[PDB]
């Protein structure tokens, strides 16, 4: 819409089946935190910020309970019109210039995600890795689909090749976005 | 330390299915001008909205028609007040010491691939200027910059490619200005190879 800054203080996402909820704060398009609804805890992306401000997680549980209720009401209202799938798009890029000797992070940015249920995983040399992986929450887009990012720490080498694998309902087969150092 | 933030309050209405609530505080020149908008969304259809510039709830589509009167009756004064109790408050009490103070200085590296690449990484906030120079004068022809790349971790990067001829005695410089820097960063590349 236009401003110097945009804060979103309490994005609620609530889905069925599964009672799948997500609760977040964003500022200038970055994630301040999400509320872990099972642990009832505010999880800050920058732990530093957590020492300088706070958020009581009960604020997330309250707004999620309103989500569970509005979903009931709006689903019936629409005559149970279901969500139409989209096909998510993946891009792989390194966090900093890739130099031998220098630990680095591969980023898999996935955009056009709708609905917000997705499995993003990493392959090193065509085998699964779970060590060194972190992922963000779903970020809102102007058209109300979502984006999400995943991260794999790595030691650069001319021997290794990578894929970010994305599974989604809107896909006939998983995306494998391939990456290699030149 | 600091203050507890206050959420925008998601208001109660009277095969995969989704709702979303999306609140937005638009700040211009600090908290001098604030526009506040809350979006009520079913799957990806925004059906009901509050907009502070309108002053009340409006149905955006027909799915929101059953809501707009009940909301204006039931929720309006509280919602209106959120421009101050959510937007102004969160900004002044919480963003000021955290987001608005965040300053991360760019890392500037020149590599080959002939194309020189000036990689400017790990910086915050977004505002940046990155220019290629050849033997002391600004190079514009054959120069392309990416858009701002958001790393998703509270940092940005930008890559600026120069298509080049690595003649002897030719000196290339990448120059970077950012709010975190007192004066510009400059990094040199000489043929051969820096």
């Amino acid at each position: 819409i236009e401003a110097d800054h945009v804060g979103s203080y309490g994005i609620v996402v609530y889905q069925s089946p599964g009672d799948i909820g997500q609760y977040t704060f964003e500022f200038d398009g970055d994630e301040l935190f999400y509320v872990d609804l099972d642990k009832k805890e505010t999880i800050w992306m920058l732990p530093e910020f957590a020492q300088l401000r706070s958020f009581d997680p009960q604020g997330g549980l309250q707004n999620i309970a309103t989500g569970k209720h509005n979903l009931g009401v709006l689903t019936k209202r629409s005559n149970s019109t279901p969500a139409t799938n989209e096909a998510p798009q993946a891009t792989v890029f390194p966090k900093s210039p890739v130099l031998l000797g220098q630990p680095n992070t591969l980023i898999c940015f996935v955009d056009n995600i709708f609905p917000p249920v997705i499995n993003i995983t990493w392959l090193r040399n065509s085998k699964s890795v779970a060590d060194g992986v972190y992922e963000t929450s779903f970020f809102v887009n102007r058209d109300y689909s979502f984006h999400k990012l995943s991260y794999l720490t790595f030691i650069p080498s001319d021997d290794d090749i990578y894929d970010c694998k994305v599974e989604h309902w809107g896909l006939e087969e998983p995306v494998l976005k391939h990456w290699e150092p030149e | 330390r600091g203050y507890g933030g206050r959420a925008s309050d998601y208001k109660s209405a009277h095969r995969h299915f989704v709702v979303q609530f999306q609140p937005f505080c638009y700040f211009t020149n600090g908290t001098q001008r604030i526009r506040y908008v809350t979006r009520y969304i079913y799957n990806r259809e925004e059906y009901l909205r509050f907009d502070s510039d309108v002053g009340e709830y409006r149905a955006v589509t027909e799915l929101g028609r059953p809501d707009a009167e009940y909301y204006n009756k039931q929720y309006l004064e509280r919602t209106r007040a959120e421009l101050d109790t959510v937007c102004r408050y969160n900004y002044e009490e919480t963003e000021v010491p955290t987001s608005l103070r965040r300053l991360e200085q760019p890392n500037v590296v020149i590599s080959l691939s002939n194309t020189l690449v000036c990689s400017v990484t790990d910086f915050y906030p977004a505002k940046i200027k990155v220019r290629w120079f050849r033997n002391g004068q600004e190079e514009t022809v054959g120069v392309s910059s990416t858009q701002l790349i958001r790393n998703g971790d509270w940092t940005f990067q930008v890559l600026v490619m120069l298509e080049m001829t690595p003649r002897r005695g030719e000196v290339y410089t990448c120059h970077v200005e950012h709010p975190s820097l007192k004066s510009p960063i400059t990094v040199e590349w000489r043929a051969q190879s820096e």
